[PDB]
């Protein structure tokens, strides 16, 4: 099915059979969405049951609750859980989520049409036509994608902003923050210039909240530009076709610009691993976004576990899958 | 005819037989273990849980037994110290009929079972299930037979962990105190962090057998439906039974191994209460150095709980016995009766001087008397010697802190003598021997026969995994 | 000494013997 | 034959010097915590030096060193 | 030409060497 | 050979698919990395009985009994 | 109906002097300790 | 052919020596156990461990050198060189002992790799591998020394530390505290490998003396002259080779079995009835009391010194004396 | 949370992947090369 390496029809392997059913393989993202909705909620709503008002969160090995204390919910001054229900609400409606997730997974795994390209000829689904071969038709998708995860960005910085604020660790308590916007200073983060020097964990050194509000107001508009960019256009530019690569398609740097279903799936493992380290060395050190008085102080367990999983994306599986992809490429 | 070490391969291409002789072997090793029981059970004395334990009495199956629950007798007495109360009232409330005698008896009753079933088998060697479609000769499919049989032990895992170790549904397991004091028969709750790979915590048993039990349970329905690879059906030779004896037979003697490990070295499944002390708490100075914390900690010496100071004997050390020194610890140094008290020795000058104690390796040990300080004081010295520093020449009182020679002080030259060895052998106490014509040589207890025959039987066993894979890999050159 | 000493020597001895002696008689009835 | 011999006439020796080097200045003793001939004792210091704790073994050295 | 066997004869005599020279060294020493 | 109903029950586990393999390694690989995770797991187990491994608040002794 | 699988067992006068005089000898090599 | 099958048809052919799968096994570890075994008695010393001198720099003998076993404090840690006694200091890893579990690990990897070895070639050639059986023998006499019994004990200090000298002092130990020449075990390893010796000694001799004068020697005339000088005679060629691989392999088992009893202080030390017998009168004189004696003598004069952690002081009054 | 034995066990696992790795490429690759 679109491979020949040696194992294709494997049933250990059977995901690569949906590598062209698109109908099916959005039903199997639609039902893992559910499944990674569905852990948040049911874990919180556990937590919550057991939950002791005198003790602090740190010593009550909580790996949600303290998340969503850190955003105000449920939290007064001084940083101690007042009330409960918000949370309980939290989970519930990642219930719903995932509910709504999982029946459509399930329509488009059985009674969707399981090849879009099969649709019948503009039913309001041939506009969601793709293949794995056509830049085109992946820029819209990516476009939207970032539309989404834009408006999410803005979503959280403006509630910080103006409704309800965060709980901004200095202040001591729950406080609409007002925010830093000077983009130099911001940007000079993701070089470890930071304004008391350069520092060794980028991004990670802000010491108030006013800096990550900002950034994430800077995200978010340029994650919205971007998508306008990908969704109105979504033709190949000098920059993706003609640069180098190094590949034994062809021994040596050649400037094709290679396509391929193996080589955008590498492409996101690796940025997922990337994501995985980045958080790693945040919640080392970030302790603005991750607030002691709940995640406690010594958290070199949580950082571990974040750089594991991220090395096993970055370079485990986005390396498979890329070496497999320009593989692939001699066809 | 076939040779006499070669007389069971007669069943080697039989199914059925061979499954009959499984059947008996399984019908001997239940009724050795109601016989064993049965006899523990008729020489065993009830009266005494404190100076007298279940391993100072050369119980072997009892601390087995008593492990994962069964603590009482249909006589009443129960090894907790206390006698038995019906508390069972309805229906899952059994607990009064599996005493050791309900164990007894359903083991022999399984042995008979067995034993019948076997006889079965033998005589039905030629049913047709061991035959395929279209061939007459017997064939049997190893690996999915493994799946079942996987599965099936999962799912007694699963249950046995989840129903019976954590008291939902069953009596729980045996914990006790870190010094062996309170011993209970308490179910235990299942916990992922990692604290639960702490050996002596039982929290980390349940959540063992938990999670190992559905991993067999998925690892038993994989191989209940996936075939194999000619690659490694080729290499293993999967159609060979004699594959699945060398590869158990390796997996036994690991196994023999782990649990001499956890037995000499202790662990959650085993409690000095049931098995006895190990050879590294009188090492280490454990006990002495509860105590020692306890007086110190202003609690008088009588109101030391009798069964911490049993635990300072070193008589009660595994290490302390013999190869051929048979029978329980009381046929050695005697049965205990009474702890004389904790000895204190001084000299002419006054100045409190301490016997250094006998290590586990010596057999025998010189007496010395030393100053805190770290200078010898006073000595026995050797059989027939003259000396500079001697116990006379110097002269030492002792004088006892509770126990039965309360407040007494035996400067008697041969009195202080006895005691200063008592002393090096740990903390004194009332001996009889003339119940039971005690040698006052040691024995190890139960702790140290499990050690010793396990580790020669996994020794043993590997070298029977050697041959069984040499003749299972060299299967066309072995004929 | 042990009392359960001679007899265990005695099983000892014994029990491997005529286990022996059995096989090599029924070896040696038969031709 | 006779190539090779070049190589191992210019490094041969000069491993055997390496390795005479690496003893006579002194660098074995500190690679390998061996004592020098004077560094057994001191003038007065007979006592041994000798571990009693397994967890922190190399602070307790560092104290005898 | 770098052959098995060319890297088991190094690996043997190489430290082999090093340490003849090092005994040597101790040799002469007072 | 004796056609009971308990043979008939179970004659399809016993032989059905008796010598059959598929060809080539087939899981062989996947079962590869399970080896590898449990040696990793019994590993740690080893040091961690050992106290060459000292996970933190985990005190593998008799003083872990506290509590019971 | 006969099991085919049936077959003698063997042992010759050699063996049965060899297996005696190993039973003799660990007997009277252990008896010592036996009795203790 | 996939990369396995090219790499095992490069591991099967012919070198001047067969590497094999096992050898990916085998080479590396035993090059590693002598080497780490040079490495200790060239430089590391036992001075801090046993308060030795047991190294070249610190001027032994070759009869003196020894890889001395870890400290008594240190109990049976696996003394990785980044575990939490090292912590990656090479210096402290070598003298707390780390070298000792360095060489023997490697060397029991060593020898599991050659008994692979000896099974694979075995396969290779086409031949029953009675080799490695034959060689299942040592292999049980390494595990029951150098694990089993350190394991048994208290410490890796127990253990027979890598040398000449020092394994003598381990024979003279297991003699003092164990009373190992009176084990049954050990008296059956002993014969099995006096047996062994006077097996290949006679059989040489033999063959060599009922040569055809031209398999190759006279069976008939051997077993002729054996029957009639000492009694009895091997008539079958296939028995008298695998009695002789048979003899020593089961006496180093026993012996095995003997090491692994005394691991756990489960030593035959002592005769209850000639203890009290002894007891009863003094006259009462034997053999065995006086080697009781002579085991007391050396516990009591190598104790203080072998055992130097344990501090032990015992004056000259407690020590004991033909008086 | 992590405490140095744990880091140091990560270390060793970390370096004995690096020989393992080293072994058999050094093995596969010459394996490969003449073929
Ligand atoms: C074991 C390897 C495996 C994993 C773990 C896996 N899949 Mg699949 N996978 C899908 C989703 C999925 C999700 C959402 C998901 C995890 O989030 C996974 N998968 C994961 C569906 C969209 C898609 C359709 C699934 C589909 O059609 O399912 C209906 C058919 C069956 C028999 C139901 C499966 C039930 C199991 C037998 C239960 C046995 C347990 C036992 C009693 C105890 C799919 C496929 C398929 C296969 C195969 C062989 C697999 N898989 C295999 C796997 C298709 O052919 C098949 C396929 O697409 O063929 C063209
Ligand atoms: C090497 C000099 C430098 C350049 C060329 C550079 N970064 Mg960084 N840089 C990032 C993005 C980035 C982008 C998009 C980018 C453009 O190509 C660069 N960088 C480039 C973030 C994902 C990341 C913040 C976490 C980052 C860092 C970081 C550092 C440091 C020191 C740097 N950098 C430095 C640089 C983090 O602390 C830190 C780090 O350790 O990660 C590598
Ligand atoms: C406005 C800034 C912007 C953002 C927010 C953004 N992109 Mg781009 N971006 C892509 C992915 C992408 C992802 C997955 C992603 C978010 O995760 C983003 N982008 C985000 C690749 C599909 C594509 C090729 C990148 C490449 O590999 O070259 C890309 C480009 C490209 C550009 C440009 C100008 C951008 N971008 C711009 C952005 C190509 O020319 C260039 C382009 O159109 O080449 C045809
Ligand atoms: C641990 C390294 C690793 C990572 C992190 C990783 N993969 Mg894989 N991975 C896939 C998806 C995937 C996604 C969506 C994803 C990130 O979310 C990853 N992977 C990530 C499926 C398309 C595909 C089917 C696996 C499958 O689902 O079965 C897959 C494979 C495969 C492998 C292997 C070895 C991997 N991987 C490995 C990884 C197939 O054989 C196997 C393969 O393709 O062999 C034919
Ligand atoms: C001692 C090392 C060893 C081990 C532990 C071992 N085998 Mg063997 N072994 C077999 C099964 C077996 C099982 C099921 C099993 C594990 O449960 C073992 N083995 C284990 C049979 C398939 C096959 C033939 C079996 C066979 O013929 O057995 C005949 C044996 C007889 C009449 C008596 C031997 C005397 C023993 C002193 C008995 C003493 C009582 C007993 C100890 C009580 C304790 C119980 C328990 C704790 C041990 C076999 C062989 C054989 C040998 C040899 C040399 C061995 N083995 C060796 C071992 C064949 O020649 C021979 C062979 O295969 O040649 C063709
Ligand atoms: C015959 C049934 C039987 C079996 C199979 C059996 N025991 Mg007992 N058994 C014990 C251990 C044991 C172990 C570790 C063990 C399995 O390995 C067994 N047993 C097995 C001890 C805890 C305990 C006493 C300790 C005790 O006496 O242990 C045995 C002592 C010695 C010198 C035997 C060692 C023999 C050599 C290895 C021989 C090898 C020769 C060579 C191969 C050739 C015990 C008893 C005892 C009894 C009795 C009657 C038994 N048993 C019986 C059995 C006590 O009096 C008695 C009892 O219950 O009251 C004290
Ligand atoms: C496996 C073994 C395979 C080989 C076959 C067996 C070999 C020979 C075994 C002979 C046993 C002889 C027992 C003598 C008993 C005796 O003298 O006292 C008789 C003793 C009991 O002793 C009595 O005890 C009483 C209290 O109960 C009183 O104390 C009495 O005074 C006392 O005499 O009997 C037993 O203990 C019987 C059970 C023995 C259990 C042995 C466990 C250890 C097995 C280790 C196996 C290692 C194998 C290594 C092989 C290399
Ligand atoms: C649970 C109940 C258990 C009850 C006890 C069971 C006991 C079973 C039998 C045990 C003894 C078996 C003996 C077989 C004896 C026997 O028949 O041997 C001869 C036999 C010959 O094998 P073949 O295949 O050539 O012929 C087989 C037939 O002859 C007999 O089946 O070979 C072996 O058995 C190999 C092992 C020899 C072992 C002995 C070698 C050493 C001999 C001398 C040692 C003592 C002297 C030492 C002087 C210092
Ligand atoms: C295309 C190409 C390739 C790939 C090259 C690579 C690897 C390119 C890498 C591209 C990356 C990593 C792009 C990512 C850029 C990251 C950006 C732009 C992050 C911006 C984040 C900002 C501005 C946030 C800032 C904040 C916001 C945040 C909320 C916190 O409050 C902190 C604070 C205030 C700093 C190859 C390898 C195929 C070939 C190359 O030659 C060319
Ligand atoms: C043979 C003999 C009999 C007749 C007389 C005669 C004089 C000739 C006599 C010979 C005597 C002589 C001079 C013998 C010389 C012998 C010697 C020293 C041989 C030594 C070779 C040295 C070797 C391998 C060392 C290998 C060292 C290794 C891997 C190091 C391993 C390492 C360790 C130990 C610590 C961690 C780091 C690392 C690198 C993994
Ligand atoms: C028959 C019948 C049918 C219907 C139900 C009913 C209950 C009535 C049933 C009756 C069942 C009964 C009474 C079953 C009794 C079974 C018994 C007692 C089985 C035997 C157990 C004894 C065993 C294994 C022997 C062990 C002996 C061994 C190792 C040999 C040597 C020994 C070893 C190697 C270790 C050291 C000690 C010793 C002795 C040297």
């Amino acid at each position: 099915t679109s491979v020949l390496s040696n194992f294709e029809n494997e049933w250990w392997a059977g995901n690569v059979r949906m590598t062209d059913l698109s109908g099916m393989l959005l039903g199997a993202h639609l039902c893992h969405a559910a499944l990674m909705s569905v852990v948040p909620g049911a874990f919180i709503v556990q937590e919550v049951a057991r939950y002791q008002p005198g003790v602090s969160l740190p010593d009550q090995g909580m790996i949600f609750m303290p998340h969503l204390a850190a955003l105000g919910v449920g939290v007064g001054a001084g940083g101690e859980i007042v009330d409960t229900y918000p949370f309980f609400v939290i989970g519930v409606l990642h219930f719903f989520i995932a509910a709504v997730c999982c029946a459509a997974g399930l329509f488009h795994t059985f009674r969707g049409e399981t090849d879009l390209n099969d649709a019948p000829d503009d039913s309001y689904a041939a506009a969601f036509r793709y293949e794995w071969d056509d830049f085109e038709s992946l820029s819209t998708i990516v476009g939207h994608h970032l539309v989404f995860i834009s408006v999410a960005c803005l979503i959280f910085a403006v509630n910080a902003t103006y409704g309800t604020g965060m709980y901004d660790i200095n202040t001591d308590t729950v406080h609409q923050i007002s925010p830093n916007l000077n983009p130099i200073t911001l940007i000079g983060y993701l070089f470890g210039f930071t304004p008391d020097g350069w520092s060794g964990a980028g991004m990670a050194a802000v010491n108030n909240m006013e800096d990550v509000i900002g950034g994430h107001f800077l995200i978010g508009v340029i994650d919205l530009l971007g998508a306008a960019f990908h969704i109105l256009y979504r033709k190949p530019t000098p920059l993706f076709t003609k640069h180098p690569v190094f590949s034994p398609a062809n021994g040596g740097w050649s400037n094709v610009g290679m396509l391929n279903s193996e080589l955008i799936l590498s492409w996101s493992v690796a940025s997922v691993g990337f994501m995985g380290i980045s958080s790693s060395l945040f919640i080392r050190y970030c302790d603005v976004a991750y607030p002691p008085v709940f995640h406690g102080v010594d958290r070199t367990g949580a950082a571990t576990l974040q750089l594991i999983l991220g090395l096993v994306w970055m370079l485990g599986g986005g390396l498979w899958h890329g070496l497999r992809g320009e593989r692939l490429y001699a066809a | 005819g076939l040779p006499w070490y070669r007389v069971h391969t007669v069943v080697l291409n039989d199914p059925g037989r061979l499954l009959s002789v499984h059947l008996m072997h399984t019908a001997l090793v239940s009724g050795w273990a109601g016989s064993m029981a049965l006899y523990e059970l008729a020489k065993y004395d009830p009266s005494d849980p404190v100076l007298n334990p279940m391993w100072r009495q050369g119980t072997f199956v009892m601390p087995v037994m008593t492990r994962i629950g069964v603590t009482h007798s249909w006589s009443g007495w129960t090894v907790t110290g206390e006698p038995w109360v019906t508390q069972p009232g309805i229906l899952g409330a059994h607990l009064n009929f599996f005493s050791y005698e309900g164990v007894i008896l359903m083991h022999i009753l399984a042995a008979g079972l067995f034993f019948l079933a076997a006889v079965w088998h033998w005589i039905n060697w030629d049913l047709d299930i061991y035959y395929p479609d279209g061939s007459s000769e017997p064939a049997s499919d190893w690996p999915k037979i493994f799946g079942l049989h996987l599965l099936t032990l999962g799912i007694v895992c699963f249950g046995f962990g989840s129903l019976h170790l954590t008291g939902i549904l069953g009596p729980g397991m045996w914990v006790s105190d870190p010094y062996g004091l309170t011993g209970h028969v308490q179910g235990v709750s299942p916990d992922w962090r990692p604290f639960a790979f702490d050996p002596y915590n039982p929290t980390g048993l349940v959540t063992h057998h938990i999670s190992a039990g559905i991993a067999l349970i998925i690892g038993g329905i994989f191989h209940t439906v996936s075939r194999p690879s000619e690659r490694l059906y080729n290499a293993l030779s999967m159609g060979n039974v004699e594959t699945v004896l060398s590869s158990s037979v390796a997996f036994v003697a690991a196994a023999a191994f782990v649990m001499v490990g956890t037995m000499w070295y202790g662990s959650a499944t085993t409690p000095i209460e049931l098995f006895g002390p190990t050879r590294y708490q009188w090492d280490s100075g454990y006990f002495q150095t509860e105590i020692q914390r306890r007086v110190q900690s202003g609690q008088t010496w009588d109101q030391i709980p009798e069964k911490l100071v049993f635990y300072d004997y070193i008589g009660n050390s595994p290490a302390k016995g013999g190869l051929f020194r048979t029978g329980a610890m009381n046929s050695g140094d005697g049965i205990a009766r009474a702890w004389e008290g904790h000895p204190t020795f001084t000299d002419s000058e006054g100045r409190e001087l301490f016997v250094r104690r006998m290590p586990n390796f010596f057999e025998t040990f010189p007496v010395v008397l030393t100053d805190k300080d770290g200078v010898v004081r006073a000595d026995i010295p050797f059989r027939r010697a003259e000396s500079r520093y001697s116990f006379e020449q110097k002269g030492v009182s002792v004088s006892f802190e509770g126990g039965t020679l309360n407040g007494q002080t035996f400067t008697d030259a041969p009195s202080v003598k006895k005691y200063a060895r008592k002393a090096q052998l740990g903390e004194p106490f009332e001996f009889d021997r003339e119940t039971l014509g005690s040698d006052g040589v040691f024995r190890t207890s139960t702790r140290g026969w499990f050690a010793f025959s396990h580790s020669c039987y996994a020794l043993l066993f590997f070298f029977g995994h050697w041959w069984h894979g040499a003749r299972t890999i060299f299967k066309d050159v072995f004929e | 000494v042990n009392d359960l000493g001679a007899i265990a020597t005695a099983l000892f001895v014994f029990i491997p013997c005529v286990f022996l002696i059995l096989l090599y008689a029924q070896t040696a009835s038969r031709g | 034959s006779i190539r090779y011999w070049i190589i191992h006439t210019i490094t041969v020796p000069m491993l055997f010097l390496a390795g005479w080097l690496f003893v006579s200045t002194g660098l074995a003793y500190d690679v390998f915590g061996t004592p020098r001939p004077n560094e057994y004792f001191d003038q007065a210091r007979q006592g041994l030096p000798l571990v009693t704790d397994r967890y922190e073994g190399k602070q307790q050295i560092d104290e005898f060193t | 030409i770098y052959t098995v066997r060319w890297l088991a004869v190094h690996t043997l005599g190489v430290p082999l060497v090093w340490f003849l020279g090092a005994i040597a060294s101790m040799q002469f020493i007072n | 050979p004796k056609q009971t109903w308990w043979g008939d029950v179970l004659k399809g586990n016993n032989n059905s698919e008796a010598g059959k393999f598929v060809p080539g390694w087939g899981t062989t690989p996947v079962m590869a990395g399970f080896v590898v995770m449990i040696t990793l797991l019994l590993l740690i187990m080893l040091q961690v009985y050992n106290h060459t491994i000292v996970l933190d608040g985990v005190d593998a002794g008799w003083t872990s009994l506290g509590g019971f | 109906t006969p099991n085919p699988n049936k077959q003698p067992v063997e042992l010759n006068r050699a063996s049965l002097f060899i297996g005696l005089l190993l039973v003799l000898v660990l007997a009277l090599l252990f008896s010592s300790y036996f009795f203790n | 052919r996939g990369w396995f099958d090219v790499l095992d048809d490069w591991l099967k052919r012919d070198r001047f020596v067969f590497i094999g799968w096992s050898g990916i096994l085998l080479f590396p570890c035993a090059f590693l156990s002598i080497g780490g075994w040079f490495t200790g008695t060239t430089f590391v010393t036992s001075w801090y461990t046993h308060g030795l001198a047991s190294s070249y720099l610190e001027g032994a003998n070759f009869l003196t050198v020894a890889v001395s076993t870890p400290a008594d404090s240190l109990g049976h840690s696996l003394l990785l060189l980044w575990g939490p006694e090292a912590q990656g200091d090479f210096t402290r890893w070598c003298q707390l002992g780390g070298l000792w579990n360095f060489t023997t690990l490697h060397g029991v990897f060593g020898l599991i790799g050659f008994m692979l070895r000896q099974f694979e070639i075995a396969r290779l050639v086409g031949v029953r591998p009675y080799n490695a059986v034959a060689f299942s023998g040592p292999i049980a006499v390494y595990v029951s020394v150098f694990l089993m019994y350190p394991l048994g004990q208290s410490s890796w200090f127990f253990a027979p530390s890598w040398g000449v000298t020092s394994i003598f002092r381990f024979l003279l130990f297991a003699q003092g505290f164990h009373n190992l020449t009176l084990n049954p075990f050990h008296m059956m390893g002993v014969a099995g490998i006096l047996g062994g010796a006077l097996l290949c000694a006679i059989h040489g001799a033999t063959v060599e003396n009922t040569l055809f004068e031209d398999e190759t020697y006279s069976m008939v005339t051997a077993n002729r002259f054996w029957s009639q000088i000492f009694g009895i005679a091997f008539s079958n060629k296939r028995w008298l080779h695998f009695f002789m691989l048979f003899v020593p392999v089961t006496g180093l088992w026993a012996s095995a079995i003997g090491l692994v009893g005394i691991a756990l202080n489960m030593r035959a030390y002592d005769f209850v009835s000639q203890e009290i017998r002894a007891a009863e009168d003094p006259e009462f004189e034997t053999f065995y009391t006086k080697n009781i004696l002579l085991n007391e003598g050396l516990r009591a004069w190598m104790a203080p010194q072998d055992q130097i952690h344990e501090n032990f002081i015992f004056p000259e009054e407690v020590l004991p004396r033909g008086n | 949370t992590i405490t140095p034995s744990l880091q140091g066990f990560f270390y060793s696992i970390l370096f004995g992947a690096i020989v393992l790795g080293l072994l058999g490429g050094g093995f596969i690759f010459f394996s490969q090369k003449d073929k």
